[PDB]
DNA sequence: CGCGGACGAAGCCACCATGTGGGCTGTCGCCAGGC
DNA sequence: GCCTGGCGACAGCCCACATGGCATTCCACTTATCACTGGCTTCGTCCGCG
């Protein structure tokens, strides 16, 4: 009921997730600093990619009134009343008068205090049901301060309406605890298996039109890169997917999916400077009944190093793997997929050739 | 105490780069490498005696001499301050931008002892290249400090900076 | 007659006088909490008559005096509404209100060794070898130091606080010696608080004032440990002696 | 007869308790403050799991149910320790912001700029279980030797769930050590009064002195304890822990079996 | 790197002793500067770069003149007492020295040995374990090696300088 | 129509300070002669 | 049996450099964004559900 996959995976001087200040993010575990890449901005590459390849897409969006506002103007309404429609299908719902809103911008419909996250044809069925109560709304409009109209249990339900990146991630909202749905996907931080020094690049942006006398660079700056090869790991509950979807067909989808997701996407943080696109070195899916494991600890002593890292990361996974199969038994479909061939990699489970070929495997094992 | 050994180096040091080229531009070609670099076997005839017996503290030493000598000419021709009171001196007089020279100074309170070393003489000449002053024996103790200290230094070296430019802005009132 | 009562470990508290949500400890030891301990370790049940106890005395002499640290600790957030903290009218109150917010505090990294000096606390301390609860220092999540009881049986043990029991690693002047250590005794009393236990049933726990002198005294400079591992070292050499 | 258990398990980045504000939870222990994990929140874990595997046993092994009204046995005789780190752990702050959808003739003004912290560590658990009174109060040995033997069970097998679905910090233990004491239950938590240096990892280290701590607590006081332990490291021995086992269950069941 | 000290000192008075006492052994060692090392120094080894560290410090050991033959500081402090002692050049012995720092573990081999055999010559004390133990460390790391010998000779020739005013 | 659940009603109080460290290991030359 | 001594002949000395040089300009950014929730009392009324 817990697929849960793990995956080496060298990226060249890449520096895809950056900290506050430009440098890359970093943990120091097992007393050695190590470059890490967070698990939300992983976790975002991997659900636009999954909207993408499935179709339907979901919005998190802070801006709803505003998109409404258009919904509403293609539906025949005047600018003032589809803004005044918005507001009110906003100001209907929630415990208190309505959901707060952020300090009114010049020109533009205020944005909500708090980051809403539905499927777009669901923000489409809000633009209807404040659409079917236009004259109340024009009513309403007039007053000083109009009260919300719309009923809140069809707008509730509306707000209900979950996506496969809503099933598969959760999402909370403060106001609306009964919109709130709990992810079935742990996605953990990939951090490199060796130690790593973040290394400066010093960089000048050339002036183009020639100086009459002094030549000399536009701009001149120093931008932080670093490579490695990172682990990552990510689990799924396979019981609250089924949960949230209802469906086990569609939870299928939904994980295969997933799956796949996580192997081919990449987070895309200067890539147009970098090109650190690159698959995963090796993986491994298990499909465990008890309880997920991360082979984390399996990298807590850093690698020394001179060497190339991956097929010692991938032997050491290996005997990490070996070693917990033997000091915690247990029934899970185990099996993996390499690039290298120098190994044979006993211990993760029955080997399969290419990467679709064992997610299919796996998925269906589950 | 590092601090007599480090005003002891910096006062030899100011009146080699000024009397002997051979000197500093032997000191100069290793700027911002560790001493086992081959490029540095040239600087033990400088910097060799004055080190006391962890790295650390050779690497501040060595590299603030090496600093100290790629100066432009301009610089080298011309209460103990930090750098952070160098920095903040360099913002309210000479005019250096303050969003950037803020956000430069908070990146490199948070490296390591490696990392500091990567990212200062970039900005130690940006600062001397506009006649900031810049108090060398005050940055080698700390930069000897940097390796045992997480942020007890660095807490030092920015607040001094928060504060005196505060106190800058104040004065001119 | 008499025992050395070692009190360390990573986090102990001796709270006295609240009686809310928030929790506060005495920077030192407390009587009632120490006599709850033997009592505990004796099988005392909640609500016997706590006078076998009486008599003891408590001389505590601060080693470390610990940081105090305030852990954060709700009760019952999180959970369906059903299955939250019962009311006392018994209607279980709404979950976004369910949860309890208390604040407890707790001293950490401090150590004290007191030297329980009474009439049959040799049989006290032949109970803390073999224990009918779980002896704690204060909140039960918190777990005794394995040297518990430095020495069963010593005959005047205020004498060995004054020498001869190891010290952790402090600034030791060149030329010093007599380390100043404060030494805690049961007109000159530091403080008064309610520790003496009149009876420790969970109905109506009630209590009585204890004056408190601390006299800082000066034991010699050779009983401070050296700087890593090896106060670790001299007080097991002081366990076998 | 007190049946304790040590665990070294270590947790990658992860945030499992946290503050009143969003920081996690520290001792400052040895002089070294060392990230923590309360003993409340890993014993609510562990006792959902052993009430959910079970299916008044909880009211017994754990004191009481937090829900129901007091029944006049409120100890539940099991005492949890504070987890805390091999180590002392400086707080890693990960700066995040959250992704406005919609794009106005505007790019990047993120939807939420934030800060949250989170740490990593090799935290050494440790638990308690008084199995006198256990079966004084439970009545049927039998009862209380099921529920003592998934107790342990479910002590190793569980991790907290806090930020867990930002950080998979689902991990197992390197190394168990259970050991029947019938003279008093003792905490191996001083091996770690001195945070161990870094840059070479923990596990393997955090072991041997483990090790070493048990040899001398072992020397001073010589007792009939009953002990065993196992590791996820076949690389060294630790003789003074007790005899090796192959597996955890398999550790468990020597030792559930060691008190009756 | 402790434990190839001590197979250092102890072939060091094994073949100290073997120099002095027979003549046909020694000059068997003096000739490589092959089997006869072999069927001496070999016991006493504990990677290729040790060994040959082993056998290069056991021939230029069996090469010294008589006059040092019959009779803990390093190689850059006994560049420097040669220096301030014998009134050997040091601007010359400097860059004798740089130019041994710059080459690699076979590079070594090919300038150790003439300036050895040059200070043997003039009789100045040369800790032969801690010699054989730089070299044998040096193809495991040769810049700190080398930087170590820089720094104390300039930095002992220094302190002799303070001593001499 | 009855019961249960949720929400509401208040009383509310603001010119200048920082120093520390030390614990783990093994080796030959072989053969012959004499005591 | 243990300990000590021995196993053709295998070279010696002298010698080790001076001097000179070690660069200089210039250039160092902008914008937008920055959460919610609750951990008081009792009772009464209303609304929803059965």
């Amino acid at each position: 009921t817990f697929v849960d996959i793990h995956a080496i995976q060298t990226l060249p001087y890449s520096n895809i997730n950056r900290d506050d200040l430009g440098s890359p993010k970093t943990v120091v575990y097992g007393g050695k600093e190590r470059t890490r890449v967070s698990s939300q901005s992983w976790k975002r590459a991997v659900r636009h990619e999954v909207e993408a390849r499935l179709g339907d897409k979901a919005v998190r969006t802070r801006r709803i009134i505003s998109e409404i506002a258009k919904r509403l103007r293609e539906r025949g309404w005047d600018a003032d009343l589809a803004d005044a429609g918005a507001r009110q299908v906003v100001l209907s719902v929630g415990k208190k008068s309505g959901i707060k809103l952020e300090k009114e911008k010049d020109s533009e419909a205020p944005a909500t205090s708090v980051l809403f996250y539905l499927p777009v044809p669901a923000i489409d069925e809000l633009a209807a049901i404040a659409d079917e109560h236009r004259d109340a709304v024009a009513k309403e409009a007039a007053k000083k301060t109009p009260k919300g109209i719309l009923p809140a249990d069809r707008i509730t339900e509306v707000l209900k309406s979950r996506n496969v990146s809503v099933n598969l991630f959760g999402r909370m909202l403060a106001e609306l605890p009964s919109t709130e749905v709990d992810g079935a996907v742990q996605f953990a931080h990939a951090f490199t298996v060796h130690g790593t020094t973040v290394e400066v690049d010093f960089f000048t942006a050339v002036d183009d039109i020639p100086k009459e006398n002094d030549h000399g660079s536009g701009h001149m700056n120093a931008g932080q890169f670093s490579a490695g090869t990172f682990y990552r790991y990510a689990n799924v509950n396979l019981d609250r997917l089924v949960e949230n979807t209802g469906d086990a067909q569609t939870a299928r989808t939904a994980v295969a999916e997933f799956l796949r997701a996580f192997l081919s996407t990449v987070p895309s943080g200067k890539q147009n400077a970098t090109a650190a696109m690159t698959l995963p070195d090796l993986v491994h899916i298990a499909v465990r009944f008890d309880r997920p494991i991360s082979f984390a600890p399996a990298f807590e002593t850093a690698l020394y190093g001179s060497d190339g890292y991956t097929l010692r990361a991938c032997q050491e996974l290996n005997n990490y793997a070996e070693r917990l199969r033997e000091v915690w038994p247990d029934d899970a479909i185990r099996g993996y997929a390499t690039v290298e061939n120098k190994t044979d990699l006993a211990a993760l489970g029955e080997r399969y050739d290419s990467y679709p070929a064992l997610i299919d495997a796996m998925v269906a094992a589950a | 105490y590092i601090l007599q050994h480090a005003d002891a180096l910096v006062k030899r040091v100011s009146k080699l780069i000024v009397n002997e080229p051979a000197a500093r531009a032997a000191l100069r070609r290793g700027v911002g490498l560790a001493p086992e670099d081959p490029r540095m076997l040239a600087a033990h005839r400088v910097v060799a005696p004055y080190v006391p017996v962890v790295h650390a503290v050779e690497r501040a030493f060595y590299a603030v001499a090496a600093i100290m000598a790629a100066q432009p000419r301009s610089a080298r021709d011309q209460r103990r301050p930090n750098l952070g009171v160098s920095l903040a001196q360099a913002v309210f007089d000479k005019g250096l931008n303050a969003d950037s020279t803020e956000q430069r100074l908070h990146l490199i309170a948070r490296q390591n002892l490696d990392g500091v070393h990567r990212h200062l003489p970039r900005l130690v000449l940006y600062l001397r290249s506009d006649q900031v002053h810049i108090d060398w024996g005050i940055l080698i103790r700390d930069l000897a400090r940097w390796g045992h200290t997480p942020r007890h230094v660095a807490r030092e070296w920015v607040q001094d900076y928060h504060r005196t430019l505060e106190t800058l802005t104040r004065q001119a009132e | 007659s008499g025992f050395l009562l070692r009190l360390a470990g990573p986090m102990q508290s001796w709270g006295e006088h609240s009686m809310f949500g928030e929790r506060d400890t005495l920077p030192y030891p407390s009587r009632s909490g120490l006599i709850g301990m033997f009592a505990a370790a004796q099988g005392v049940r909640r609500g016997d008559p706590l006078d076998r106890y009486k008599e003891l005395k408590f001389t505590v002499r601060v080693d470390r005096p610990g940081v105090r640290l305030v852990d954060f600790h709700t009760i019952g957030g999180g959970l369906p509404k059903e299955r939250t903290v019962p009311t006392a009218a018994g209607e279980r109150r709404d979950p976004k209100k369910a949860t309890i917010v208390t604040s407890r505090s707790y001293l950490a990294d401090a150590v004290f060794t007191v030297a329980v000096t009474g009439p049959e606390a040799d049989t006290i301390a032949d109970a803390l070898a073999a224990p009918y609860w779980q002896p704690y220092l204060g909140r039960r999540a918190f777990v005794p130091d394995p040297l518990l009881v430095l020495r069963r049986r010593v005959a005047d043990p205020v004498r060995e606080l004054v020498e001869a029991v190891p010290l952790p690693h402090r600034r030791v002047e060149e030329d010093a010696a007599t380390v100043l250590v404060d030494l805690i005794y049961e007109t000159r009393t530091l403080t008064v608080l309610n520790d003496v236990p009149l009876s420790f049933d969970s109905k109506s726990r009630r209590y009585s004032t204890r004056q408190i002198r601390v006299v800082p005294t000066e034991v010699p400079a050779t009983l401070v440990a050296g700087p890593g591992r090896d106060y670790q070292n001299k007080l097991f050499t002081y366990v076998k002696q």
